[PDB]
């Protein structure tokens, strides 16, 4: 079924111009108040969860080398521990995470 | 000067700070109605970018009103013969003037300075001449500024000057 | 080709007198060649057109598409350059004036069909165009109260003329 | 019509929509927090937990050994459920996972989710936080509820 | 006559912050550096005495100017149109802070200032209305107020519910004039010129000036409407949304003379309440 005729650009304008077409104004944008970056509501601030994933990868990347190759999931619990940090009575018995920076201020 | 004199055969350093002086207001003038043509002839190659480069798309209302105390030479030195067939001359001058200075926008808003209000001003003015080379004039060629110098009289425009801008594993100190 | 939009910023007004309103500052700018659709560009385009800077980056960083992000890119260099070079007092204190997709300079190459016939596929690019202009952003045009349509009808009534007459 | 259908239809088909939720799971276990596309990431949830019970079932107990060895691809994962996380949520009686939106992926605009297991090692996320007591509206609401514990 | 008096008011206002302009050593410089969480250690290089923080707030965002309600430069709050006056540190003070207690002391001022605004244009010219003070009233309290003498014919009049709707309707018009809060720092004389007329504004503007080392008082305008004020105040009006009139209470020690407490409760556009909520608030600040 082939069309009959040219569609003009009067229709076409007025097909691909309509409301329903059209890119709508989004009313979640807030300044996420940590980092001052824009979050939309609803979702995990960019910045923030960027920040919190760079470190994440280190401290994995840590973990692989004192594992030492796979399957060496450990049986007991895990902790991390920056520059200048001991472990406390609750953290004996657990295994230690050593970072060679400093505790982030919103890692607590 | 002795090294100046014996190839221009022809020259006075008492007359020198009359010629500085209109060598210096033609060249500030022909910036008002930028006429880079006749500021080349007035103006070292050096001293051209200088300025001419911020003066690009917006006006310039230079204007000379009369000296306080008249120019005089300060300093004379030569060339040690770094390229062959080639030596320069360099006198520095000392002037004392009230000028008046209007900088607008490229929309003609006024960023700097006032019209008719005059303002005292100390410069130090190097002058450079090839010698050797025929057809060679002294021309405007650098402006000493002094460590002990007055600040500039501030700009209409609130700046902002932006923190060191951070990457999210970054931490600001 | 034609680069009429670059020559824009080039433009240099006289001083302006005293007894004068302060001329609004203007900022043209424009991306040339984007790998994309200038169909494609015109609806982010027309998303942005009448808003603030901020709200327009606003917009854009949360949008989905593939020229949003070309747009914000655009925008950022434009308030940039506002700043430094066209002496805009306040980076926030900018909205667009003017937000446009054109076509670009494009390529043909040949779309296999399935027998000996084929199609002529076309690589598209486009331009993004802008105009900043140095103020609040202008209200939005308010919608025609009953008044307003009243006195229009009553003025359209008064108009009329006992026609083909002396 | 899908009136009370509570399963997505995902991977190419049933088979593979339990092992697509399978990988998902042990990766969760490794690792402890996990992002994936929201829609797998909200089908595996459910799982998560279920598997947590299973964990406080009991090391000795059979069934929950054979669900274990089923739905921990790598097997040194077993013992890390058994004896690690188990007992991390003995005290309380759900809710081990928690789940957040994340911006959309770059290539393919994805909607996008972070699973964690409470109480991970790992640094904290960025989670929403309710306005704080000491605002505007909480004052006025803390006045009003001191008068209605002052009337009785 | 009223208008006569604030014309007036309004031409010792002008004249005094004509005068406070013209001292200005031709635009010097000023060096604010922006302390906060959010985009550290920027640095503002503006007017002496033209520029204020929303002009700091203008140069960094469009967020900056929607949000923040108040300065804090050098520890101390400050409104967002006070223009500056040295070298010092900036922060932005928001209602979504962990401790908002300065912006909700500032938004708690603003409102009663509104109020007394309101108010005082309301009642008919036969009757004379005086305006007190707006004391400092915690919002934990519910209901901002503000003390008003009227003349001796109204003694025995009470205001129904359709009245406390029209003072409604007068501070909701205020609202969509989006009329900015306009500040003055002045010596103790040239507010004793100003409210010469009124002598609680008297007695209130001498026990100001005593509190202070200097005899510096603040004084704020919205529109035509010159009052003084215990600290800093919101930006501009436009910041209220949710704004009524709630009730007038008569004060027991009417000895001397008969003195109403005007109440009311608002909520700004940040922190708006849905209609149960709010309700709940209305039945609060009638007591
Ligand atoms: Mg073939
Ligand atoms: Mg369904
Ligand atoms: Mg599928
Ligand atoms: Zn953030």
């Amino acid at each position: 079924a082939a069309p009959k005729n040219r569609r003009t650009i009067e229709v076409n304008r007025c097909r691909r111009r309509n409301p329903q077409k059209l890119i709508k104004v989004k009313n979640n944008i807030d300044v996420c108040p940590e980092c001052g970056h824009l979050k939309q509501k609803h979702v995990l601030c960019a910045y923030c969860y960027e920040k919190v994933c760079k470190e994440t990868a280190e401290i994995r990347r840590q973990i692989g080398k004192q594992e030492g190759g796979p399957f060496k999931a450990p049986t007991i619990e895990t902790v991390v521990l920056y520059t200048g940090e001991t472990p406390s009575e609750q953290d004996q018995g657990k295994r230690i995470i050593e970072r060679d920076r400093k505790r982030p201020s919103w890692f607590t | 000067i002795r090294r100046i004199k014996d190839y221009d055969a022809n020259f006075k350093i008492k007359d020198f700070p009359e010629k500085a002086k209109d060598i210096f207001i033609e060249a500030h003038l022909c910036l008002n109605n930028s006429d880079h043509d006749r500021l080349h002839t007035l103006v070292t190659e050096h001293c051209f970018p200088d300025m001419t480069w911020d003066i690009k798309y917006k006006t310039v209302r230079w204007s000379f009103v009369e000296s306080l105390e008249p120019s005089h030479v300060v300093q004379v030195r030569c060339s040690s013969m770094m390229n062959q067939g080639n030596v320069y001359g360099q006198i520095t001058v000392r002037m004392h003037t009230r000028q008046t200075l209007a900088i607008y926008d490229r929309f003609g808003r006024l960023m700097y300075g006032q019209e008719d209000v005059p303002k005292d001003v100390l410069e130090y003015v190097v002058f450079e001449k090839q010698l050797t080379n025929p057809y060679g004039s002294w021309r405007m060629h650098t402006k000493i500024v002094p460590p002990w110098a007055p600040p500039k009289q501030p700009i209409l425009k609130t700046v902002m000057i932006p923190g060191p801008q951070l990457k999210p594993e970054e931490e600001y100190e | 080709i034609s680069r009429k939009w670059e020559k824009k910023n080039k433009i240099v007004y006289p001083p302006q007198l005293p007894g004068e309103p302060r001329r609004p500052a203007e900022i043209y700018h424009c991306r040339r060649q984007i790998k994309y659709s200038k169909d494609k560009m015109w609806y982010l385009a027309k998303l942005i057109r009448g808003m603030s800077i901020d709200q327009a980056l606003a917009q854009l960083e949360f949008n989905d598409k593939k020229g949003a992000k070309i747009i914000k890119e655009v925008l950022l260099e434009a308030q940039d350059m506002a700043v430094r070079d066209h002496n805009v007092e306040f980076r926030s204190n900018l909205y667009i004036a003017e937000s446009t997709s054109g076509r670009g300079q494009c390529l043909k190459r040949i779309r296999y069909h399935g027998r000996g016939r084929f199609g002529i596929m076309e690589k598209v690019y486009c331009h993004y165009f802008v105009k900043l202009v140095e103020g609040p952003p202008p209200p939005p045009e308010p919608p025609k109260t009953a008044v307003a349509h009243a006195k229009e009808y009553i003025q359209q009534l008064r108009s009329r003329t006992i026609v083909h007459t002396l | 019509i899908s009136h009370g259908r509570v399963f997505r239809r995902m991977g190419l088909g049933p088979e593979s929509r339990i092992h697509l939720l399978r990988n998902l799971l042990t990766g969760l276990v490794r690792h402890e927090r996990i992002e994936a596309p929201w829609a797998r990431v909200d089908e595996m949830r459910g799982y998560a937990e279920k598997l947590i019970d299973y964990g406080k079932l009991g090391d000795t107990n059979e069934r929950a050994m054979r669900m274990a060895d089923f739905w921990l691809t790598e097997k040194d994962l077993i013992p890390k459920l058994f004896q690690v996380l188990a007992p991390r949520y003995k005290d309380q009686t759900g809710g081990y996972t928690r789940m957040l939106q994340i911006p959309n992926r770059s290539l393919d605009r994805a909607k996008m989710a972070v699973i964690e297991y409470k109480g991970n090692c790992l640094p904290p996320l960025p989670l929403p936080r309710r306005d704080s007591h000491l605002t505007l509206l909480n004052q006025l609401l803390q006045g009003l509820r001191q008068d209605l514990r002052q009337s009785q | 006559s009223p208008t006569e008096l604030t014309e007036m008011r309004n031409d010792l206002f002008n004249k005094e912050k004509a005068r406070q302009l013209s001292l200005t050593p031709r635009t010097e410089k000023i060096e604010v550096k922006h302390v906060g969480k959010t985009d550290p250690g920027t640095v503002f290089v503006m007017n002496k005495n033209i520029s204020t923080p929303y002009s700091c707030a203008m140069h960094l965002s469009e967020w900056y100017c929607r949000k923040s309600i108040l300065a804090l430069v050098d520890g101390q709050p400050w409104d967002m149109y006070k223009p500056l006056t040295k070298s010092c540190e900036i922060k932005f003070l928001t209602f979504k802070d962990c401790d908002p207690g300065e912006v909700n002391k500032a938004y708690w001022r603003s409102c009663a200032m509104m109020m007394g605004c309101v108010i005082e244009r309301a009642f008919k010219d036969e009757y004379m209305v005086n305006l007190v003070r707006a004391p400092e009233v915690p919002v934990i309290s519910g209901a901002f107020c503000y003390d008003v003498v009227l003349d001796s014919k109204l003694d025995e009049w009470m205001p129904t519910k359709e009245n406390l709707r029209s003072f409604t309707k007068d501070a909701h018009a205020l609202i969509y004039k989006d009329l900015p809060f306009e500040t003055l720092e002045v010596e103790a004389k040239v507010a004793l010129e100003i409210f010469q007329h009124s002598k609680y504004k008297v007695d209130f503007i001498e026990e100001k000036a005593s509190q202070n080392p200097e005899r510096i008082v603040k004084l704020h305008r919205i529109g035509d409407f010159i009052d003084v004020s215990e600290g800093p105040l919101i930006p501009r009006t436009s910041i209220c949304f949710q704004y009524e009139v709630s009730a007038v209470h008569n004060l027991q020690p009417t000895q001397p003379s008969l003195i109403r407490r005007f109440q009311g409760v608002s909520l700004p556009v940040h922190l708006r309440a849905h209609f149960t909520i709010w309700d709940k608030l209305l039945e609060r600040s009638r007591k």
